[PDB]
């Protein structure tokens, strides 16, 4: 027999899931890693050095994961990049210099992510003061820096266009900024005042659809920002409880605590009782089923302790996470069926993604 | 009782109690550096019944100290109220910013 | 079983089976490099009851994969009998010498 | 309040020891962790990136750590270093550039020691090709490469000479290298075969006197190394196992996995019962403490499934490890009073170390 190197993962594309795992207790080792969401197979890793980030390019072909290097680790120069990696060979390929100030911290998806175009790049700065970055993964190169986004937080991608996100701003509205095909601002706006910072504080992970976003609030409450035009529209509140479940004291919790089924207007929550100050990163009790139409519940399943979640729509399924385990739902019915877990994907994750399947 | 994530002072804290890694509540580690910056608690002390800001000040340039991880979330608020954030390494301004252990310094009446 | 710290072949693995880290038994995951260099062991196949030679190549440039981890020991012998040895890595003359996962290779009949 | 760094550690030195922790799950985060042998205090730390080694200077002023970089971790140019750390305050002073082929490996006290004067550390490389290297401290240079030890493994420093030491050589003999002031061979010299290396080969962990060393085997016997004389004078084997021992098949197994108290000659050694190929390594089931004068054994405790030791001559202790807990025992007398366990000082480690108390 011989040993050899320069495979390929086992598994098609489409089975794939990746599995952040900040290894918080060694988060110098931080890592991806890659699994088959169909029979739990292990299926192979991404380094990614000191709290790594990292997501699946839109097209599927490649990884790119976003990190901090020193010369000699805790001590040396240091060196922020974003680095580009072979989706089917899980090789590196390429290096992308950034300012050193990309976001260290906790893996909510809108601290990095890509135009819909997948042409961009598009992170989350803090120094500490914010600011968007902008790599050109085509190029290989940091291209901008937007400024108009301090004070504001995260990426959230609108599906409808192809080079065009909002942040989150202190103000409790939403910038929303229009890349040109150069990667440099194009244009922005500013909306309304969608919420209230001190007084319904939102989680910042949206329910995200086509042309709109839904986000829930500390107390379990509900604000939408629909971008069907070129100005955002901004709505809510409206409750996520109804009588019965205000008399137990429910709100939500988590990380990437929200999802959405586009086709059906679903949105998921992780929630518990007992809510109050302090409680907003608990573990799930139950995960509710909203329609977001009717502005009502659905249903509510068993939480499984998960604390993130992410949504394939066109399989029809959610994964959840407890920082552990990753929980395969099929969610083509209103109620979820909980099809397998996966135990000991991960030490230390808060974030599981699919491999995108969409082109 | 100041090793433990329900000490008052703790009520923000996201990361290792550096009292228990060879440090104090005020005081890094040796050979582990002080941040500049921090994200700040509001926390009731409930033994004079006052509420009092803590800056959770982080200590930089070692690897993860490992013992007694806190999680605690009292008034803390997400990235678009920055200093009242703990998802984020108060280590990320400093020299190095391998994340140690964070300390809970009392600053004064909230 | 293969993934088994049991199974005949892999008698001499002070590692992770590659065969649980999304390699196999003679094949590196994904994205790691062959070590040129292994221990050896000589295991006994309690099939056809002969003993064989086994090559336990390490797979290098990614970081511990963590899985099936083993600490098997027969006819394992210190540094001065420097082939036979495993508590050095195997990858020490890798381009990356980080060790990833241990791969179990037969060599053939002892 | 403010917060202040700079501190140095808040136990005295005389109460430190040094738990060496792989993180094998995380090798590339291995470290240092220091803690207070008499209450189990944790003191502090020192991070060691890629499968580190450690030792203090036996002055007791300074730690030196052993370890591996790369520009990108897994990926861009190799560093091999020793560092030099200020031991009250636990920060790095000093990065002495190595040959890229310093041992990686498990942590036995031998790949990484320091000659009696202090003056220099003595290092294994493997490229794989095996050789012996020196650095001097203070020049913070890399003197030489003694490629006289091919075939041979591990240092065993000669306490009765001030930079002179042995490595165990696949001929079954030693090789004794003699330093000059400037860190280079001044001279050498090879002992008769010792032990036979198919027959009945030694762990490598010496149990180590003053002007001798002595090594146990695979089947439980017992060698020696005499280096009181011009030349080194081997013999051996005498047996661990009386017809008791023998019938239950009680064999050595562990890493660093004996220890010598010298003022009284009681060598310590981890044993189980069940030995057959492949239980070298196995977690003691027992301590036996030996009298290497009588050739007796004057005691036996429970192992408590220790793996590695470290013996302290100047307290009369003797620390175990399991590979996350440390026990503390009083061998001051023959038969070890176990005073406390430490537990949870290490995800993974292999090795323990006091730090240094006088020993001129
Ligand atoms: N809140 C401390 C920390 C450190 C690193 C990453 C996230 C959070
Ligand atoms: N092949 C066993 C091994 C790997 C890495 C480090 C030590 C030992």
């Amino acid at each position: 027999e011989v040993l050899t190197g320069g495979h390929s993962v086992s598994a098609p594309q489409e089975n794939r899931i990746y599995v952040m795992d900040s290894v918080f207790m060694h988060l110098t080792e931080s890592r991806v890693h890659v699994y088959d969401y169909t029979n739990g197979k292990f299926l192979g890793m991404v380094p990614t050095a000191f709290n790594g980030h990292v997501q699946v390019s839109n097209d599927g072909k490649k990884i790119y994961t976003m990190t901090t290097y020193h010369e000699r680790i805790t001590r040396g120069k240091r060196s922020d990049v974003v680095e580009v990696w072979d989706a089917d060979k899980l090789t590196f390929e390429k290096e992308i210099s950034l300012p050193p100030k990309r976001v260290q911290g906790l893996n909510y998806d809108g601290l990095f992510r890509q135009t819909t175009d997948g042409k961009f790049i598009v992170l989350q700065n803090a120094s500490p003061a914010t600011s968007i970055g902008i790599v050109d993964v085509a190029k290989g190169d940091y291209v901008e820096d937007v400024t108009a986004a301090a004070g504001c937080w995260s990426v959230i991608p609108q599906p409808n266009r192809p080079r065009s996100f909002m942040t989150i701003c202190g103000d409790g509205g939403l910038l929303t900024i229009n890349l040109g095909e150069d990667g440099k601002v194009a244009s922005q706006s500013r909306s309304k005042q969608m919420f209230s910072v001190a007084d319904d504080p939102i989680f910042i992970a949206p329910a995200l659809d086509k042309d709109k976003a839904h986000f829930v609030s500390y107390y379990g409450n509900v604000y939408s920002a629909d971008f069907s035009g070129d100005e955002v529209k901004v709505d809510g509140p409206w409750s996520l409880l109804n009588d019965e479940d205000k008399a137990k004291n429910w709100v939500p919790g988590g990380y990437n605590l929200v999802g959405l089924h586009r086709a059906s207007g679903r949105m998921y929550v992780f929630m518990h009782p007992d809510g109050k100050e302090g409680t907003h990163k608990f573990p799930a009790a139950e995960i509710w089923v909203m329609d977001t139409k009717t502005k009502q519940r659905v249903a509510r399943i068993p939480g499984r302790d998960a604390l993130s979640m992410t949504i394939d729509q066109q399989r029809n399924l959610m994964l959840t996470l407890d920082g552990g385990n990753v929980n395969v739902y099929d969610i083509s019915q209103p109620e979820p069926k909980l099809l397998r877990t996966i135990e000991g994907a991960a030490e230390a994750s808060l974030q599981v993604q699919f491999h995108p399947v969409g082109g | 009782e100041v090793n433990s994530c329900d000490y008052w002072r703790h009520c923000a804290v996201d990361g290792f109690l550096c009292s228990c890694c060879g440090g104090t509540t005020t005081t890094c580690p040796p050979g582990s550096t002080p941040s500049p910056i921090s994200w700040i608690g509001t926390c009731h002390n409930p033994h004079d019944g006052k509420d009092y800001l803590i800056s959770y000040h982080d200590c930089c340039g070692k690897t993860a100290c490992g013992r007694c991880q806190c999680n605690t979330q009292t008034r803390e608020r997400p990235g678009y109220e920055f200093f009242l954030h703990n998802d984020v390494n108060w280590c990320m301004a400093n020299e190095n910013s391998t994340f140690h252990c964070t300390t809970s310094v009392l600053v004064g009446l909230a």
